[PDB]
């Protein structure tokens, strides 16, 4: 908004719209970091804490 | 006064550049050095027609019969005819 | 994500008022970034071509795909910034540029809809796919429905795609009723060797290929290019172009087949020849498209096509948004609004727009340049793997044929070039507006790519050593 | 060197409005007007600011000088071709001979043609080194090395013993070089 | 080289040709009895190149006892010919000639084949440098060829000798 | 450096408003650098010597040190070392015979001119097949956009030749270029003699790289396009063009041709023969007829480029020697005609017909002496480079095959009867009654023609001062066994 | 006194590292071609884990005797 103004005076993003940012946000954030998780689990990327944690 | 080494095409291996290089560049001086026979061959045959005048033909037929002869044979020939074919096969 | 952002958005669409349109899709810009450069890391996963069959057999994932996919988004991205943002802040804009309520919706679904085509391992989830493509991009096409040219596109392209939807059903129960298998993953050499498949499987072939509208079914699609809304054609003219040539490459089914290597052949003429005679801009670009189609055609004679058609698709891609882009930019110096959906339609009308935007002119003599495939834009480079690769398998003739067809459409590339650098007599004096500055940093960002993406080639070759060998 | 002075221009600037366009400045040809247009077009040619303030200073004052420059070689100019004048010395001489510097002379002068000479001079001597001399000195030491006993012949007998034995024999090495033959 | 039936081989491209035109002129009515009366003559177009072109190439694949790219020359020639006698001038009848013959020479040279010759082709053929001391085919490379195969391939003079220059004239 | 140049540049452009001063200065910076590395260059080796590497993976943005090399590469010997130093003399002249009569876009104009000079000059540098043809590209986009905006009356239809007939010579170029590339997986030109090709793929592989030549050069019959393109550019675009982008053509042949084709180069050369004789003889004879002045200097590049041919293809070392030494005195010679023609009459009078022109001498009499001594120049006068070229050529290819060399030597008659048909008119006869009297030709004008004029006669009393640089290069590509 | 080349060793030196990395380039290339022409095994082609080839079928009627191998 503060880029290129949607009715050319800037003016904050209403609370709904806020909101749903927020929402949506959470959704990729959780989607990435449970990504990067598997991937450990997968031996990807580096794993030894999950490792010795499985074993135990 | 720089005397290169003498490399010939025949034993090296064409995957070294640098004796690959070494081999077309003493290929290309030997070539001058024979021009340079030549040119003095010349030379001495017109020292010797320029102080014999008349008499150039009796004086001077050895020289004139050999300057002829070196003539077709050395002049420039350049290497790519004899590192792209090999003579043996 | 995407399914997660298709129900969302149909939540708050519905409960949404039409003002509030420019301010969802902005939204979902960012939120496609946000996936873009957050679940990114992923590729690590396709490390050495590993190659993984998911849900039961029927999506397959590698490197490929994932590539596929990320240049989706990017495409997606790009595209859905033109409806969220204003080029200009008046009224003449506001009516020549609204995003309708549902569009944003329709645009998610066709490009999950070419997810899936791309993925697609088994015919029932190509079929599904392809359906499911099908029909959000006949909506799209109709959304408009103010346009009396928008609705008889849309009626003639639920036919002709309604038409090679059942070619394209007949063929896959075919190769069921001789296989008795819906997966190609059940061939092998043996079984080639064995059975003649090239009837079916080229029928499969030209029934998804008319559908990106190659010669000499190129028609219909041209006319629909030509008659829906500038911002529509942007998007529908090459998200199934991407979606079914890319299948089509993994698939592999047509390779050295006498058929195909006629109707690309017949392609190229048609795509180079058909151009040059054109005086309207979206005519001129869509036969631009299909002859880049024939170009991409070519590469599906042959194993090994990955690296030139990546390549290819995605320097296209690039081009093609940049020259739209180029064109939409164009419309604030002409003198004349032809209608509100097209705005320009002749390639007239840009005469002399060097002495009104010296920099316009610079960056569409780029894209050009890169189209006729000038070294070192990214053009020349597309054109070269693809000879390389169809040498290496020896298509001579082909080659000769692309060599031709590359010369003789620079005709009708660099009549839009040539418009541009005449001369127009009321020449903007001056002007207090503004281009809108994220529209004009994607542009400078596209035109830049083609400049100086040549100096990342051997870095890019050498990845693609990595994930795809 | 700094010669700029912001309070100049803004002086500059009005003494050219009250002035005709220079195109039609002079068109008449009163000599009043005619000579203040000869000293400001004089101004062209008196140089205003130098190095330090071009690195220096903010781009409002840049535009301003570029505009006024502009003018200024517009009105020097069109004078100096409407009138066969000079605008120096201030009223419109005709003193044409001599005092006369194009902007290209200093740099193609001064620079090009030095390093055309510079090539002529390096090519000149890089033509030493050619091969005929040094062939000639391979041939030369060739003959020395084979047959040294000419080294102790007098200097003006050695020359010939040289050529004497290079006509005589095949002093080359290319045959040897030419190993897979025989 | 054994021989094409020219007779037989024209006969069957005049059938097809015909059924071909047929299908042409069936199309062309639907698209725009009176259908041949509306034809165009295109069933004549398709028939004339379809004789013309089988003809002259059987011809004169038999008279050379060759088979090239130059048959394929001659025989888009007379197709250029028959589809330039349309225009009933001589300056487009000369150019259909020449042009076609040579647009359909470059196609028989590139092997006169749309797809591919998949066992000919670079990908399925030996490559790279060669072995100890085979033969050269095609797409092989080497350092050094036997001169030998230079005299014999590209003839003797021009400086193409037998044996080195220096060798030969050397004294011994 | 870069950052604060590029400060410097803005500033300039800032205050100036005219980029037309730094770019001179820049093309004289260029052409000293270049004379400090001839100085630096070893002669005695024939080996490339200033090398270095762009766009490795290991380094896009810098030089590379890498153990792989998969990058574009540059260097130098003293083939490219001559065709570098003819350029970096040609282009601040092409900047300078500009200096008044552009009086719109003057920046972009200038920008477009130096970019193209530099896209010739680092060509020059290219060391292997693919960013050889890049550079050799590179030029059409700006060719076509100058042509096009600064151009003459009829420009557009120029810049469509320019581009088009160019392209369809690039992309046979480009088959060739990649069956090379697809065949030895290699492309550089430091070791590419050492690959020796099955001949039937030589045969196959010379067609794509000759079909180039024959459009850059141009040769008989494809060179109908070369006329339009000089005639309707303005002034820089066709000193460039006659001086510098033809002699890529013959550097061409030297560099991506006969080291890597060699036996099918010597299967061809007769029909070689055959194109260069038809393009002496042809168009030195179309050029009687022609009634415009820069398509008459157009139509006798192509002759002398013809003879350039002959040389070069002779297999013999006074060919190449020949051909190198002519494509120079050519570089020197076209220029200062194109600068008559195009930028002093054409500047002063706006035309270019013939008919209008004659008796000069009586208020130009210095424009007369230029055009006259130019003219026996072009001609090819002894104590000229272009004579010692044309001769060297010739005993080239009448030893390669007598006949044909025999009747080339046709040329010198042909080459004087259209130049001096020309130039008698041009100077003699009572002053035209459809022209007024206009200045004489002035310094800047003249200062140029002396640069071209010196050149030119120094490397023709004296063509021995340029072996120093090629006496590897006449020995380095002839095929004799 | 002011020509100061560098010497002819370190030229060809120079020149012959070049070469090599080029033919190391060349090596590269070819190995990467022939390798990507050789097949892959079924677990990284197709399917990790599940690597049996092998269906099954449906489990309602299972009929002793049904199982080929
Ligand atoms: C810049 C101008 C472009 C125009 C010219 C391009 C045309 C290329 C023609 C050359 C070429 C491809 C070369 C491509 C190289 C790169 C491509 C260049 C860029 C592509 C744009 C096509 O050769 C075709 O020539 C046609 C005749 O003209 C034939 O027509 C047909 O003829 C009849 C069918 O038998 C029919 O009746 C009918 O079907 C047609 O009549 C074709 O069959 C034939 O394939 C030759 O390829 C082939 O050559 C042979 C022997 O040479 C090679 O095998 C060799 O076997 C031994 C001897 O056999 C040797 O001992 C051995 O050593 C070597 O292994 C092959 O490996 C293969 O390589
Ligand atoms: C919605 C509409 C719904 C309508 C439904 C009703 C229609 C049903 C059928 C139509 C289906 C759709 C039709 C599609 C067009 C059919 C054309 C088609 O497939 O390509 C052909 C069929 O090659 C036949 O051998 C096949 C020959 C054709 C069969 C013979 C003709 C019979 C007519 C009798 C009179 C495929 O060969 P191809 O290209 O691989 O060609 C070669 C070659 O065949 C091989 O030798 C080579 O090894 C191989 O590499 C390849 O290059
Ligand atoms: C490998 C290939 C993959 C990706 C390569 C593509 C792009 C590069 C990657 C990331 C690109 C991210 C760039 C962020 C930084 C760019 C940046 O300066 O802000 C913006 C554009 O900002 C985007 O429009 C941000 C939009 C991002 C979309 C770019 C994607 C294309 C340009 O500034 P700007 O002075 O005009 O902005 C000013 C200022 O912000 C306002 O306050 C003023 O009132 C207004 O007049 C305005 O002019
Ligand atoms: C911080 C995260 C931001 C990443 C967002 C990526 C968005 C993609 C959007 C559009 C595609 C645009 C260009 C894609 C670049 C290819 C990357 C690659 O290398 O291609 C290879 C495969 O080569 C190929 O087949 C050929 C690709 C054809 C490219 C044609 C254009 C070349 C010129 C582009 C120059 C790059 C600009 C840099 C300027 C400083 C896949 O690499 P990969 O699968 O391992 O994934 C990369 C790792 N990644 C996910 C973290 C990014
Ligand atoms: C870019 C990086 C390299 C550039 C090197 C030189 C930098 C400085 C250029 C310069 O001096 O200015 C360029 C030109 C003049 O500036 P200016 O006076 O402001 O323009 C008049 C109207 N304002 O500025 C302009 O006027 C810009 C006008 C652009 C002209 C549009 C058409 C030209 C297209 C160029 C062809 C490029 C094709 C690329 C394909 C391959 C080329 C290698
Ligand atoms: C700018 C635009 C530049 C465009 C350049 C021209 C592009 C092409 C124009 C049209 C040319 C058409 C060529 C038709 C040639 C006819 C033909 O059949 O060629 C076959 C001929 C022999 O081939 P082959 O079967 O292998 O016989 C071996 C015997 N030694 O193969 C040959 O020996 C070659 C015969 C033609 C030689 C070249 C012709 C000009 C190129
Ligand atoms: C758009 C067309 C397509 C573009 C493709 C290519 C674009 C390239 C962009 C231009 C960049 C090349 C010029 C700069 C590279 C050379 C820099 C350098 O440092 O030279 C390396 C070489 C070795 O140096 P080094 O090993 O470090 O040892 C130093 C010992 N004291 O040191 C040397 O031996 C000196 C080498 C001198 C090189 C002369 C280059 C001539 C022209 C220079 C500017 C050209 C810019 C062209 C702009 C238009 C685009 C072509
Ligand atoms: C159509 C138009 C097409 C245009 C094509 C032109 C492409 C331009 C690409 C520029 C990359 C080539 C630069 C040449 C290298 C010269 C150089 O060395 O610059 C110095 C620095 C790296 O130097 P270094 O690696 O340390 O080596 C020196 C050791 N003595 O180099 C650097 O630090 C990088 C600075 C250059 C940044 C260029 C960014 C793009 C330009 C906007």
């Amino acid at each position: 908004e503060w880029l290129d103004p949607v009715k050319g005076k800037f003016a904050r993003p209403s609370v709904k719209f806020l909101r749903v940012a927020t929402m949506l946000g959470f959704a990729v954030g959780f989607g990435a970091a449970y990504a990067r998780s598997s991937l450990r689990f997968f031996g990807v990327t580096e794993n030894a804490r999950e490792y010795k944690k499985d074993e135990a | 006064h720089q005397r290169p080494e003498l490399v010939s095409f025949d034993d090296i291996n064409y995957n070294d550049h640098k004796k690959v290089r070494e081999a077309q560049e003493s290929y290309t001086r030997e070539q001058f050095i024979r021009l340079e026979a030549l040119k003095t061959v010349r030379k001495a045959l017109e020292k010797c027609y320029e102080e014999s005048g008349p008499n150039h033909f009796e004086d001077c037929k050895n020289l004139a019969e050999q300057y002829l002869d070196m003539l077709p044979t050395h002049r420039l020939q350049g290497y790519l005819g004899y590192q792209r074919n090999d003579p043996s096969k | 994500m995407l399914i997660l952002a298709i129900i969302s958005l149909i939540t708050f669409v519905s409960m949404s008022k039409l003002s509030d349109n420019r301010a969802i899709i902005r939204l979902i810009n960012i939120y496609l970034i946000l996936v873009l450069v957050l679940d990114s890391f992923l590729y690590l996963l396709f490390l050495n071509n590993q190659t993984y069959t998911v849900m039961g057999e029927l999506l397959i994932f590698n490197s490929f795909t994932f590539y596929i996919d990320m240049l989706i988004y990017f495409i997606m991205i790009v595209i859905s910034s033109l409806y969220g943002y204003n080029l200009y802040n008046n009224n003449l804009y506001k009516t020549l540029f609204e995003p309708k309520k549902e569009l944003i919706i329709l645009f998610l679904i066709n490009i999950l809809g070419a997810l899936l085509i791309v993925h697609s391992n088994d015919f029932i989830t190509l079929f599904v796919a392809i359906e499911l493509q099908s029909y959000s991009i006949y909506l799209i096409t109709a959304i408009y429905n103010s346009s009396y040219k928008a609705s008889k596109a849309s009626m003639l392209y639920f036919f002709m795609g309604g038409i090679l939807s059942i070619l394209i059903a007949y063929s896959i129960n075919t190769y069921y009723s001789v296989l008795n298998s819906y997966t190609l993953h059940s061939l092998d050499s043996l079984i080639i060797n064995t059975l003649d498949l090239n009837l079916i499987l080229i029928a499969l072939s030209l029934g998804l290929l008319f559908k990106i509208g190659i010669a000499p079914l190129h028609k219909w699609l041209i006319s629909i290019y030509e008659n829906t809304p500038i911002l529509i054609t942007i998007y529908i003219s090459l998200i199934p172009k991407i979606s079914i040539l890319s299948y089509l490459v993994l698939s592999n089914i047509s390779i050295n087949s006498l058929v195909i290597s006629i109707l690309a052949i017949l392609t190229l003429l048609v795509g180079s020849v058909g151009g040059l005679l054109q005086i309207k801009i979206k005519r001129l670009l869509a036969f631009s498209g299909l002859t880049n189609a024939g170009y991409m055609m070519l590469l599906l004679l042959l194993n090994n096509n990955e690296f030139s058609y990546l390549y290819y698709i995605t320097q296209y891609s690039i081009s093609h948004l940049a020259i739209f882009m180029i064109i939409i930019f164009s419309i604030y110096y002409i003198n004349y609004i032809n209608n509100q959906y097209n705005p320009i339609i002749y390639v007239n009308q840009l005469k002399g727009l060097i002495h009104d935007n010296a920099y316009l002119v610079l960056s569409m003599a780029i894209v050009v340049f890169s189209f006729i495939g000038i070294p070192p834009l990214l053009g020349f480079f597309g054109k070269l793997n693809i000879l390389m690769s169809i040498l290496n398998n020896g298509y001579y003739f082909i080659s000769i044929v692309l060599i031709v067809a590359s010369l003789i459409s620079a005709l009708y590339y660099l009549y839009l070039l040539n418009v541009s650098i005449q001369d127009k007599n009321n020449i903007l004096i001056n002007s207090n507006e503004t281009v809108s500055s994220v529209l004009s940093y994607i542009l400078s960002s596209l035109i830049i790519l083609i400049t100086f993406g040549f100096i990342y080639n051997s870095l890019i070759i050498d990845i693609f050593n990595v994930y795809f060998n | 060197l700094r010669a700029y002075n912001e309070e100049k221009e803004l002086a500059l600037k009005q003494r050219l409005s009250q002035l005709p366009p220079p195109g039609k400045a002079f068109v008449t040809a009163k000599e009043a007007e005619l000579a203040e247009l000869a000293e400001i077009a004089a101004l062209y040619k008196t140089d205003r600011v130098g190095i330090l303030d071009i690195l220096l200073l903010g781009n409002k004052h840049a535009r301003l000088y570029r505009d006024n420059t502009a003018l200024l070689k517009d009105y020097y100019y069109n004078g100096r071709r409407i009138l066969d004048k000079i605008p120096v010395k201030v009223t419109w001489e005709i003193k044409r001979e001599g005092a006369e510097k194009e902007d290209w002379v200093n740099q193609m002068y001064f620079l090009y043609a030095p390093s055309l000479i510079l090539l002529l001079i390096v090519m000149v001597y890089k033509s030493r080194e050619d091969i005929t001399f040094w062939a000639k000195k391979e041939l030369d030491q060739r003959v020395l090395d084979k047959h040294p006993e000419i080294n102790d012949a007098p200097e003006n007998e050695r020359d010939a013993l040289i050529v004497e034995r290079i006509i005589a024999g095949d002093y080359d090495k290319l045959a040897s070089l030419q190993k897979k033959a025989t | 080289f054994h021989p094409y039936n020219t007779l037989g081989l024209a006969t069957q491209s005049a059938m097809v040709g015909l059924g071909a035109g047929v299908v042409a002129a069936a199309a062309r009515n639907s698209l725009a009895l009176t259908t041949f009366s509306k034809s165009g003559g295109v069933v004549t177009i398709f028939t004339g190149a379809s004789i013309a072109y089988v003809f002259t190439y059987c011809s004169a694949a038999n008279l050379r006892e060759r088979k090239d790219g130059w048959n394929h020359m001659w025989a888009g020639a007379a197709t250029g010919a028959v589809l330039g006698a349309r225009t009933k001038l001589v300056p487009a009848f000369i150019g259909w000639t020449v042009l076609c013959g040579a647009a359909c020479g470059l196609f028989g040279w590139t092997g006169a084949r749309f797809n591919a010759d998949r066992k000919a082709s670079l990908e399925q053929s030996p490559k790279g440098f060669v072995q100890e001391d085979a033969h050269q085919t095609f797409w092989e490379v080497v350092h050094r060829r036997p001169l030998s195969l230079t005299v014999e391939q590209l003839g003797e003079g021009r400086g193409i000798n037998a044996v080195p220059i220096a060798t030969a004239t050397e004294a011994p | 450096i870069l950052l604060s140049s590029l400060y410097l540049f803005n500033r300039i452009l800032a205050w100036q408003g005219n980029v037309k001063h730094f770019y001179l200065f820049a093309s004289n910076l260029l052409l000293l650098f270049i004379v400090v590395l001839y100085i630096n260059f070893n002669t005695f080796s024939n080996s490339f010597q200033f090398n270095f590497e762009l766009f490795n993976s290991l380094n896009p943005f810098g030089l590379s040190n890498s153990d792989i090399s998969n990058g574009l590469l540059f260097g130098i010997d003293g083939l490219s070392l001559t065709f570098i130093l003819l350029t970096v003399l040609l282009i601040p002249l092409t900047l300078l015979g500009n200096w008044y009569n552009i009086n719109f876009n003057s920046n972009l104009y200038y920008t477009l001119v130096l970019a193209i000079g530099l896209v010739i000059l680092l060509n020059f540098w290219a060391l292997d097949y693919i960013s050889f043809y890049i550079l050799f590209e590179a030029t059409l986009p700006l060719l076509f956009i100058l042509i096009h905006i600064y151009g003459s009356s009829d420009s557009e239809r120029a810049s469509f030749y320019v581009l088009m007939f160019t392209l369809s010579g690039s992309l046979f170029m480009l088959l060739s270029i990649v069956v090379i590339s697809i065949v030895l997986n290699t492309t550089n030109f430091i070791n590419h003699n050492l690959f020796v090709l099955s001949l039937d793929l030589q045969t196959i592989i010379w067609l794509g790289l000759f079909i180039a030549i024959m459009v850059k050069t141009p040769l008989f019959p494809i060179h109908v396009w070369l006329p339009v393109v000089h005639s309707e550019s303005p002034l820089a675009g066709s000193m460039i063009l006659a001086g510098l982008i033809l002699k890529l053509a013959l550097y061409a042949i030297l560099r991506l041709l006969l080291p890597l084709l060699c036996e099918a180069q010597i299967l061809y050369t007769p029909m070689i023969y055959i194109i260069s004789l038809l393009t002496i003889i042809l168009t030195s004879l179309a050029t009687l007829r022609q009634i415009d002045l820069k398509v008459i200097i157009a139509y006798s590049s192509i002759s002398h480029m013809g003879i350039a041919i002959l040389g070069v293809c002779s297999n013999t070392s006074l060919g190449i020697y020949g051909s190198i030494v002519l494509g120079v005195a050519h570089g020197f010679v076209s220029p200062a005609l194109f600068l008559i023609v195009g930028g002093i009459l054409y500047d002063r009078y706006h035309i270019r017909i013939v008919n209008y022109y004659k008796g000069l001498t009586t208020y130009m009499p210095q424009l007369a002496t230029y055009i006259i001594i130019l003219s026996f120049a072009n001609i090819g006068t002894p104590l000229t480079g272009n004579f010692t070229g044309e001769f060297l050529s010739l005993q080239g290819g009448f030893i390669r095959n007598p006949i044909i060399g025999g009747i080339s030597c046709i040329s010198v008659l042909l080459a004087a009867i259209y130049q001096l048909k020309l130039t008698n008119k041009l100077t003699g006869g009572i002053s035209s009654i459809y022209m007024h009297r206009t200045n004489d030709v002035t310094i800047r004008e003249k200062f140029i023609m002396n640069i071209l004029i010196i050149s030119t006669l120094i490397i023709g009393i004296c063509p021995q001062i340029m072996y120093n640089l090629l006496y590897w290069t006449v020995n380095n590509y002839i095929y004799i066994i | 006194t002011f020509f100061h080349p560098k010497s002819r060793e370190d030229i060809l030196n120079e020149e012959a590292k070049i070469v090599q990395a080029l033919n190391n380039q060349r090596e590269l290339t070819i190995k990467m071609h022939e390798l990507k022409r050789e097949e892959k095994d079924y677990a990284h082609s197709y399917s990790p884990l599940f690597s049996d080839p092998v269906p099954q079928g449906g489990s309602i009627g299972k009929a002793p005797g049904s199982s080929r191998e």
